RNA sequence: AAGGAGGUAUUCAUGUU
RNA sequence: GCGGCCCCCUGGACGAAGACUGACGCUCAGGUGCGAAAGCGUGGGGAGCAAACAGGAUUAGAUACCCUGGUAGUCCACGCCGUAAACGAUGUCGACUUGGAGGUUGUGCCCUUGAGGCGUGGCUUCCGGAGCUAACGCGUUAAGUCGACCGCCUGGGGAGUACGGCCGCAAGGUUAAAACUCAAAUGAAUUGACGGGGGCCCGCACAAGCGGUGGAGCAUGUGGUUUAAUUCGAUGCAACGCGA
């Protein structure tokens, strides 16, 4: 992420499009991911994981505009 | 509280100069219930504080105020580590009453003879900038400032 | 979001088409996800081939900070 | 004594100190400071305000070089990233660009084992 | 970090930027 | 088990239409081969990581967790080893039995009007019907309904141990008891109570304040000690200015 400062573009805006643009790359959980070494298993493990509940969530979701709450 | 929703009481203005601040300096500085006795420490210390200043009472008295009122203070916070001293804006409201409970604590322990002589001094070195009261206000705000670095 | 490679007939991709692989990569320069581009997981596989045999003969850079 | 008047700040930001050098455009070093070295141990060396103080240092440090617009390099994730580019842009330079540098490897070295705290 | 909104999320000319 | 890109050598799978052989099939004890990681032998190589180890902290102790280092090992070549929660905890082959939403890879047709519509194959994820399931579940990729052939099970501990055989450089692997002992071990699900699990809420619970107690003297109760007796009871909160 390399921004350029834009002309009349105050310092706030700028920085303002920096932070998103560093976001955007994704760095700091690139990061944090590799600060230590996690086996395969695990990575499977936890991938597996988020797949499910998501795939859960999405279908519970799907269903709840079925009925009404009150 | 917990359900909260207080309402707050009313207090009526002291009958001399009509300023709910001072009726509210005499009931801090009030002890067990004998409102009597502080009103006339206060309205006495008033009246000779006056006559040194050459002011109106409640300017002095507001002159006072002024210098002893803090602006910032350190609550504790749990959620960090536990340890954790965050420094918080303090409202107006408890700004007059912090300044109140400083100066009166100031004067209790003082060392000339009478309250009312002691309550005048004070003020005037709360109005100059040199008494105990106004010594804590500073300690605060210093206090506020070494942990500013936990303020985000 | 539909695919730009079904709708045009491409059979392979190219890495010598440096106009539609930019549009394929970031401002880093990294391979955007075919989940944000709409392109089919076929075209997907050839896309990424494509950028990186760019990548190595220097048509694209691999990343933003070595130039 | 020598005036440049265009450096480059870099800013490595890990996560236990800051540190800001402030360096001419083909990298020669003209001053540094650190949050560690401005007065702060640990649990205050790590935080914002610390590398906030640590970039006020360094730009009194570099007065006596005349630079006049600034370049900054980002690197780690750091608590600070930020405190030290806003307190350059207080302290009075021209920032000109902002890019981060951290550096990221393709699947180099294995990084040591998780901690079981 | 905290809240709000939209979605399971985009088509949304390119250009400009 | 396999993850940059390129080349060389090479295995399988699937689809379209057509031609050909003419039951050439399925299963398989014994046997043979492949088989994570650690380990072993011989020689390389060694950046990072890291058993052992050394030091620093933590702790009542800390031969651990945490920190700083760090050797074998992890990498290569050639041999051993033959084992894992080697798991879908589900042997291989075939046939039959309501559906839905997807992914992935072919192919046919229709107006491709423009990523469209309509079919037909392979593999695959999730719901689910009948039926099966102690139950959880399972469900056309069955754990329904059937057939072929092989592997295994016969209470828990002793014990996957001893002895013997075979295999291995070794570590060990494989095959595999009995005495004795217990009246249970067990699987699923229900109601609780728990959790240094999750959410929502409340109370002078905390926070914000005011005044105290703990220090002094005395009054009073208890414990202890003392006594001929110091009558008996209450003694976590919820006994102790309590029965009194
Ligand atoms: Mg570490
Ligand atoms: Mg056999
Ligand atoms: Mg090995
Ligand atoms: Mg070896
Ligand atoms: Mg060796
Ligand atoms: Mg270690
Ligand atoms: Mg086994
Ligand atoms: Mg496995
Ligand atoms: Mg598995
Ligand atoms: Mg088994
Ligand atoms: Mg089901
Ligand atoms: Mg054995
Ligand atoms: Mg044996
Ligand atoms: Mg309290
Ligand atoms: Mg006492
Ligand atoms: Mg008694
Ligand atoms: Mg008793
Ligand atoms: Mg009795
Ligand atoms: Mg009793």
């Amino acid at each position: 992420p390399v921004i350029k400062v834009r002309e009349n573009e105050p310092f706030d805006v700028a920085l303002r499009r920096f932070k998103r643009s560093c976001e955007k790359a994704g760095v700091l959980a690139e990061v944090r991911r590799r600060e230590f070494y996690e086996k395969p298993t695990t990575e499977r493990k936890r991938a597996k994981a988020s797949a499910v509940k998501r795939h859960a969530k999405k279908l519970a979701r799907e269903n709840a505009r079925r009925t009404r709450l009150y | 509280p917990r359900r909260r929703v207080i309402g707050q009481r009313k207090i009526l203005p002291d009958p001399k100069f009509g300023s709910e601040l001072l009726a509210k300096f005499v009931n801090i500085l009030m002890v067990d219930g004998k409102k009597s006795t502080a009103e006339s420490i206060v309205y006495s210390a008033l009246e000779t504080l006056a006559q040194r200043s050459g002011k109106s009472e409640l300017e002095a008295f507001e002159v006072a105020l002024e210098n002893v009122r803090p602006t910032v203070e350190v609550k504790s916070r749990r959620v960090g580590g536990s340890t954790y001293q965050v420094p918080v804006e303090v409202r107006p409201v408890r700004r007059n009453a912090l300044a109140m409970r400083w100066i009166v604590e100031a004067a209790r322990k003082r060392g000339d003879k009478s309250m009312a002589l002691r309550l005048a001094n004070e003020l005037s070195d709360a109005a100059e900038n040199k008494g105990t009261a106004v010594k804590k206000r500073e300690d605060v705000h210093r206090m506020a400032e070494a942990n500013k670095a936990f303020a985000h | 979001k539909f695919c730009r490679f079904t709708a045009e007939g491409v059979q392979e991709i190219d890495y010598k088409d440096i106009a539609t692989l930019k549009n394929y990569i970031t401002e880093s320069g990294k391979i955007v996800p075919s989940r944000i581009t709409g392109t089919r997981a076929k075209y997907q596989r050839q896309l990424a081939r494509a950028i990186k045999r760019a990548r190595y003969l220097s048509l694209l850079p691999y990343t933003d900070r070595h130039q | 004594r020598k005036q440049v008047s265009d450096g480059v700040a870099h800013i490595h930001a890990s996560f236990n100190n800051t540190i800001v050098t402030i360096t001419d455009r083909q990298g020669n070093a003209l001053g540094w400071a650190t949050a560690g070295g401005s007065g702060f141990r640990g649990s205050r060396k790590s935080t914002p305000f610390a590398a906030q103080v640590a970039a006020e240092r360094c730009a009194d440090a570099v007065k006596e070089y005349g630079i006049k617009n600034l370049e900054v390099m980002v690197k780690g994730p750091g608590p600070g990233r930020e405190s030290t580019i806003r307190a350059l842009n207080a302290a009075g330079f021209r920032i000109t660009n902002i890019t981060d540098v951290t550096p990221i490897p393709h699947n180099g070295c294995r990084p040591p084992k998780k901690r079981r705290v």
